[PDB]
């Protein structure tokens, strides 16, 4: 909460519980290279419940 | 012939296999096991 951000993007996506450590910047896999990759550069993070 | 068999040995008798003059498109290795952990040091799967 000590951040000023210009832009914040929140996208949420359903998905199963090892797909979970398959999302993040730079991964592999049938949802990480088909669905949704994220940035190699990625500033910003995931949230799973 | 390596990823569906049915007897992959105990670890203290690690079974190895030689591969060679083919041609490796690994689809099939990634469409053969729900993957678990990908963990590779000196090359990618991206390109491999
Ligand atoms: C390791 O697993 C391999 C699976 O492809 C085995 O290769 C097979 O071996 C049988 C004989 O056991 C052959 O008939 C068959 O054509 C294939 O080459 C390999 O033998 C095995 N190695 C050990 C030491 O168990
Ligand atoms: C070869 O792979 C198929 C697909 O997973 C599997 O159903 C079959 O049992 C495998 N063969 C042997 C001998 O286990």
């Amino acid at each position: 909460n000590d951040l000023c951000f210009t832009n914040v993007y929140a996208d949420s996506f359903v998905i199963k519980g090892n797909e979970v450590s398959q999302i993040a910047p730079g991964q592999t896999g049938n949802i990480a290279d088909y669905n949704y990759k994220l940035p190699d550069d990625f500033t910003g993070c995931v949230i799973a419940w | 012939e390596v990823f569906n068999a049915t007897r992959f040995a105990s670890v203290y008798a690690w079974n190895r296999t030689r591969i060679s003059n083919c041609v490796a498109d690994y689809s099939v290795l990634y469409n053969f096991a729900p993957f678990f952990a990908f963990k590779c040091y000196g090359v990618s799967p991206t390109k491999l």
